[PDB]
């Protein structure tokens, strides 16, 4: 054992202080685990055909497979990340309908790249509005928050490929959004152009969200392009996070979650992963010592290069591991010597 | 539904011709512009005017049209040889389901 | 020349030049000496079918997406039925009463009933 | 007391390391504290008529009531928290008159909504020039930088509710905005729109800023929506901040300045918050044991849910505070122990 | 020295454990030195005449002196930052010409104020595309991934200082431009307004990159204001990193570089600077104490106040650096403790 | 009928369907049996009221926003006082020229002053 | 300041009638529009043309209205029964303090 | 008058309150009775001189951005030559089928060829 | 290449009187516009007519343009004294390397 005295001391009996290895799979108890499957996050919040058994689900840790992929109109959401960690954080996907007027226009569009029978379909949580017998009037609709808790909702713009194609579909090539509230406004204005074919499809949906507190009022003014909500989703607070790993969910019992399955937490360190869920040790650079609870956090694994942001996340992280890596020596060191000192 | 038009007309080659497309409160009078089709005899209907005064490239300028109130007009600044062909006016019904609507056709000599 | 009682299949081409993701595709009639007639459209990559009150019942449109294809099936045909039958593709242009024009494309198609 | 080879161990006297008590009031001294009463920090630097007495004051510390209101037109910042902090490390409101020409326009624009004395008024520090007699040019105005010192321009851009109050305010209905210096630009475009109403205004307005180095020249060039400057503040740098806390005013001498009063400064930690100024102790999570100078600092305590950004603050605050216990633990078992030591 | 027990014991002998001074050059040995001279990184990226030596260069560290100086067309890059770090860690300049059609426009624009002989130029790796015979029809112009390896393409929209100068150049007052892949979208519309003359041009240009994954396409949509690639960059990931410092290129070897030249990296703890390439010890703020390999970082010096972004970084470095000093304090106490007792 | 010195006072509704935030007022005169002069104007939710050159003295316009009414008293009337007094609403429309036009709300209010 | 205008215009139903509003280098030559109010007897004037060429929903379109240089012209295509009103011409005058100004009236017959 | 074979210079001004940073400057030829021809032409910020097929090899433009001139030469002077010449800037405008338009500054200089 | 023009033209002061610029498929023929130049004797010529039908300020509206198919018409609504200068038409020909192409001339009289 090593000593601060000497760094090699001779002892009868001695112990492991760093876990190094796992189960490999999710225990799926005492947190409350959600499978993804084929689904991401966002797919199952927007009513992905294929994610139409995760409505109004709860959970603690939502796990995203690799093996994910999308099933229905192109899309992109503008600070994902942020949506994504908002959504993780709240931990439910309750949904209650709300009556909107829609007055003049049409409802319930379908597409052919969104099938969830053997007909088309589209997103069952947002709702397609387009022109009513060839005319799309102005749309000047309200909705106040009377209740105790905050509401989000979820919407979108539509940028279609081509002039003729904004024609074909609202009746005019001038459209515009705004969605306000008495503390907010974002303003929204359609991008018509070309973009590469995803499933026949070249136009693309960006996707947006507004919270409204309580005593608030949502206003939805636009001309076209909307891509409106069909009700708003409970935001709260708790311990839900989302993790990413292709582990099977097992039937066992811990709590502590690795994206490599589960681990004990008796030992104070470990070097599994970084990316640690419920009571876990903290994570070492060291592979042997010989002698917390965190729940959502930030992101640690990165596909894209994005810069400065990522940067920074990158160098909070580095820091951490280095300080909690001299805390573990300079501990077992400390303890090994004075052990050494009251045996003798 | 259909929009009224009349029969025929005829004239001696050189001059301007006129036709007319009436409709109602639900078309054209409910703000819906009004198509002008030709077709040739033997041949499938071709695309004169669209947007009450558009024409499309390979029509020539001797072709006019106007809307006013519940009617439309369709005017040929010079009658050549080649205007032998009918006429039809479209537009678009609100009323009931909604629906195209033709005229009953004209004959030009 | 189709017995009176049977169904007639028009098909047409999704597809051309000037053919964009969301142009539809609508069906015109025309009895021999008379005027236009509209039946059934569609846009095949957007919502569904619609008909004509005068052939409820009687007429179905079907997309055919592997073959890029459209069809109009007329079932239970009848003595007046005789007539050529065009396809249409939607037009845009910019205006305040606007509604899609027709464009004729190719020759129609001749369609008979006797007994 | 706890010790490293005993966890209890029984002395004749000991001592608290942790202060755990407020005295409940902000000392006034030696540090200089602005209380903002019923105005926030970017009401004073716009010009509220219920702020007039903050006009051209400095400050060390700024006071913020969770009581304070706006009485003045509707307005949103893109970017809030960046002004926000931005004018806080100033540290002071000191304003500098300009000559600017604005020839061909109306100036001293005043609203019903803002109301100062017995008439409407508007912003006192911010110019709303609209139409003369029917009619706006466009404007071509500059304005040098001959100083030694940088100079920090504040002015903003106007939506109406309709096109008819465009039309009626600009006598056009398209406007545009576009500041720039020798190193910047901003092109800033009003979004017309209906939006709900405060104190009878559904209209707002967007407040934006610029930094002119010495040497350089600010150049605007606009042709509607615009709210012109009046002048420029002195930005300069140095150990002010700001803090938000509801605790009166007193009249003491304490080097340590906490939301909640202003608390002893002798011992090494303390727990009564994680905010503080001044000559401070460390934050730790214990609540008891047994035996430093930072001014502007990072937001800790955030009343909306922001995502990626706000979950990386809450990660590095956390962090730090982690870190700093299991210092204090550490510390604190080896004086013990040491102590014990060589008393025996 | 200092001790837990004592705080002023006297030794027989003692040693540094703190570098306090520098060489004062850099030692070009082992890492890889790129010398600037008069060019920063984006300039040698783009293509200026007076960087025509930099191109399909290779670096470990990039020096960036502060002499540094444009002399080309006036330009601005949005997210400045991110683009130089992207560069930066990619640690490479190395250029591949690609044969895009560009047909029915004039190629290879040149301007006054960017002169490489004695004649007009412009940028190096990008193309000025204009009207051809006062036309300019619709581009629609795509280029796949068909490597096994990132694309990096680097284009620029173009920002008249007038309406007459907009026709004079594309011949139609109203230009878009859109480039997408089959993940992204980035929609750019020019600002036509005055700014500062720089070289005697009021106009700007800003810069914008598109990265294209393997198995990807790269779709280009404009209409006119487009600055169009010649190609594309191979972005990797390596130890590379970019420096500011105007300290000379020695002849020597160091595994450590700071601003201020090279130092020796046998001590475990240093104070010349806390920013740092290559194995470097520990920074500290204690100047005197008697008894790590990071390659690209953050940044840790500003010149320009940003706010919320720029505040955070500097708090992430304030606690780092105060709890590295914390470390070696107590390490050197220890040391000089337990050595103490063994020669007694 | 006013005694000559005396003040009229005629009120305003600053309300309505077609009226918005920054609307404005304006008070149009008519002689009996002659044409149409221009009076003092104000915005009620923006600057301060207008007036006209030949009124300056006797003429002041108040706007009562607790009961969203607007409110002008000529004080000092005199004989060539006697006319129908009309309020106008400010119209909007795109131009180059643009000055607002006026839109009668009502019937006027007839004013005979005598002694 | 007033915008001179002729006193009186007559004449029989069914053609053509022309009204004039001439200003000065101030108000219309200046770069004013003109609006045109018609107030039938014993009823508060109403609005009948604006930006010179504009008509509001309500009025029929053989109402015309022409700026050109410092002067407009108000036309009427066909004369009928219910064209017994007043026409007035406004602009503004941008000399001294501003104001709007109106014409003298003219009486159609 | 100058001696055949010899070398005309013409120069101009690349500035004014309707010149911007990309107007062009462009020569036009006037032979004495006879008809407007068209000359080089330069952008004194962009791109190099164009020139017409008709003087190739003769005609050269430099452009002196000191003094803020441009200069147009013609070598191998002939008695064909004799001609009134003109400097042009461009003008712009919005259309479909714009091209720059001429705008004529100053009176033209008169050089004569003769032996 | 050149666009060709008439000589020249006469008349009374008082009437319209027309002049014409015919081009080829590669100038107007091709989607370009035409250009109106105007020279007093004795005088470097000026501007009269862009875009086809846009007046520059300082010349009175008797001067009108068109342009069809690949022809150009230039009207003058009234002659007077003033109107003894010539006339140039110029366009734009893509054939070639490019260059600008001017009429033969014309004399008004
Ligand atoms: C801007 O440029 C892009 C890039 O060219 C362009 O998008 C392209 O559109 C064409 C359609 O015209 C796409 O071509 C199709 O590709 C699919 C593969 O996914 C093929 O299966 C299709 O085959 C059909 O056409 C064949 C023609 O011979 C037939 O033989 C066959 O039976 C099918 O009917 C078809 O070739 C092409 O993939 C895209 N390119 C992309 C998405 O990158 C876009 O349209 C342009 N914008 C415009 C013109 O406005
Ligand atoms: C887009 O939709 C919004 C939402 O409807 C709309 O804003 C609304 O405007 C109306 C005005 O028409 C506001 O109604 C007022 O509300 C206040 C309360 O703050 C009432 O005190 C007002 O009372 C007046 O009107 C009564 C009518 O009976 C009178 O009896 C009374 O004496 C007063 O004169 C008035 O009702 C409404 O509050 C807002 N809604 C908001 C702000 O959420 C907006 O105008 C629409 N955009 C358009 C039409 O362009
Ligand atoms: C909006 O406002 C800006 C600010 O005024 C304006 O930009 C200015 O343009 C003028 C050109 O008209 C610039 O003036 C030049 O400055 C340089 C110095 O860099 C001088 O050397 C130049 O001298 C020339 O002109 C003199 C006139 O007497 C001659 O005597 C001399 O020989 C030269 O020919 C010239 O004065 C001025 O620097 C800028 N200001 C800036 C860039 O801040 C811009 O044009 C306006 N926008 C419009 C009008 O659309
Ligand atoms: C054209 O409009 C008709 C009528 O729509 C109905 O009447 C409107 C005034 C409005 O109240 C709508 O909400 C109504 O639906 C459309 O016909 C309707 O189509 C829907 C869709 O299947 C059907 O549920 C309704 O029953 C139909 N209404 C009737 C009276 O049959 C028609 O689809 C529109 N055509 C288009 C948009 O191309
Ligand atoms: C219409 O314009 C007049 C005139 O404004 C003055 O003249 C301009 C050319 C310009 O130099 C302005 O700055 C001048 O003020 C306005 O009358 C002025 O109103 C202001 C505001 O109270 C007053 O201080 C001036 O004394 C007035 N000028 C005179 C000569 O009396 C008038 O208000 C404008 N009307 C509008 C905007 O509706
Ligand atoms: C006007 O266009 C001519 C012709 O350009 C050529 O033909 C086009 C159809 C297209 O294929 C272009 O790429 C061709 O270059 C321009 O003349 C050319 O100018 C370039 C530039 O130096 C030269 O390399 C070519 O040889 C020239 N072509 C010929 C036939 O001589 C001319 O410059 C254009 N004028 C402008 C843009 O003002
Ligand atoms: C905001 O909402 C208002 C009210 O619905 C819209 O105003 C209408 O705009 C149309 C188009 O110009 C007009 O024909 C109507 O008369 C307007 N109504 C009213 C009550 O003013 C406005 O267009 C909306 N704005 C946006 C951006 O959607
Ligand atoms: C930027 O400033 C210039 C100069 O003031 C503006 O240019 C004027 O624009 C108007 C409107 O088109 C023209 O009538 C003038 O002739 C222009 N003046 C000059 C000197 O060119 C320009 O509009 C301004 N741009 C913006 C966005 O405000
Ligand atoms: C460029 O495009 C034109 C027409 O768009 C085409 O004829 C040509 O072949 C293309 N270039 C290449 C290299 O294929």
């Amino acid at each position: 054992v090593k000593t601060i005295t000497n760094d090699r001391i001779e002892v009868t009996n001695a112990t492991e202080l760093v876990q190094n290895s796992s189960i490999g799979e999710i225990c799926d108890s005492p947190h409350q685990i959600l499978d993804g499957e084929n689904c991401t996050l966002i797919d199952a919040l927007l009513g992905d055909p294929q994610c139409d058994g995760f409505q109004n689900k709860k959970w603690d840790l939502f796990v995203e497979r690799s093996k994910a992929y999308s099933n229905c109109y192109p899309y992109d959401v503008p600070d994902y990340a942020s949506l994504r960690s908002l959504v993780a954080s709240s931990g439910t996907l309750e949904f209650k309908n709300e009556s909107f007027n829609w007055t003049g226009v049409t409802q319930n569009g379908t597409s052919s790249a969104c099938i969830r029978g053997s007909s088309s379909s589209f997103f069952s949580r947002l709702n397609w509005l387009t022109h009513l017998n060839y005319t799309y009037p102005a749309l000047n609709v309200t909705m106040p928050n009377n209740e105790q808790f905050d509401k989000l909702y979820i919407w979108g713009v539509h940028h279609p490929g081509t002039d003729k194609d904004q024609i074909f579909l609202y009746a005019q090539s001038s459209g515009r959004i705004t969605v306000s509230t008495k503390r907010s406004q974002q303003a929204v204005i359609p991008n018509i152009g070309s973009r590469p074919r995803i499933r026949d499809i070249p136009s693309r949906i960006s996707i947006y969200w507004t919270i409204v507190k309580p005593g608030d009022i949502l206003l939805i003014n636009s001309t076209g392009n909307l891509i409106a909500p069909r009700g708003y989703f409970k935001i709260r607070s708790g311990k839900s996070s989302i993790m990413r790993s292709d582990a099977p969910i097992g039937k066992c019992k811990s709590e502590c979650i690795t994206p490599n399955g589960s681990i004990p937490n008796d030992k104070p360190f470990q070097n599994v992963n970084r990316i640690t869920y419920g009571a876990c040790p903290r994570y070492v650079k060291q592979s042997t010592l010989k002698l917390n609870e965190k729940f959502h956090q930030i992101e640690k694994e990165f596909s894209e290069v994005e810069g400065r942001i990522q940067d920074l996340e990158k160098y909070v992280e580095d820091t951490k591991i280095d300080l909690w890596s001299y805390n573990a020596e300079l501990l077992v060191a400390l303890e090994n010597q004075h052990t050494i000192d009251l045996t003798d | 539904s259909v929009l009224t038009q009349p029969p025929s007309v005829s004239g001696a080659p050189g001059q301007r011709v006129t036709i007319s497309c009436t409709g109602s409160s639900s078309n054209i009078g409910a703000d819906y512009d009004v198509h002008w089709y030709q077709q040739l005899p033997g041949t499938a209907p071709k695309l004169l005017i669209f947007g009450n005064n558009n024409r499309p490239s390979g029509v020539p300028d001797r072709f006019s049209g106007s809307k006013s109130g519940t009617s439309a007009s369709l005017a040929i600044t010079g009658l050549q040889a080649e205007d032998e062909a009918d006429y039809y006016c479209q537009s678009f019904d609100k009323s009931l389901s909604g629906s195209f609507v033709f005229g009953t056709g004209t004959k030009v000599t | 020349v189709k017995k009176p009682g049977s169904s007639v299949k028009v098909s047409c081409e999704a597809s051309g030049d000037t053919f964009t993701t969301y142009s539809g595709i609508n069906w015109v009639r025309q009895a021999p000496g008379q005027g236009l007639e509209w039946m059934g459209g569609v846009l095949p990559n957007f919502g569904s079918p619609n008909y004509a009150q005068r052939f409820q019942g009687r007429i179905t449109i079907t997309v055919d997406r592997s073959t890029s294809l459209v069809h109009m099936e007329l079932t239970n045909l009848r003595s007046d039925d005789t007539a050529v039958y065009y396809c249409t593709e939607t037009g845009a242009y910019n205006s305040v009463g606007y509604f899609p024009y027709f464009q004729f494309r190719g020759q129609g198609t001749l369609v008979s009933v006797s007994s």
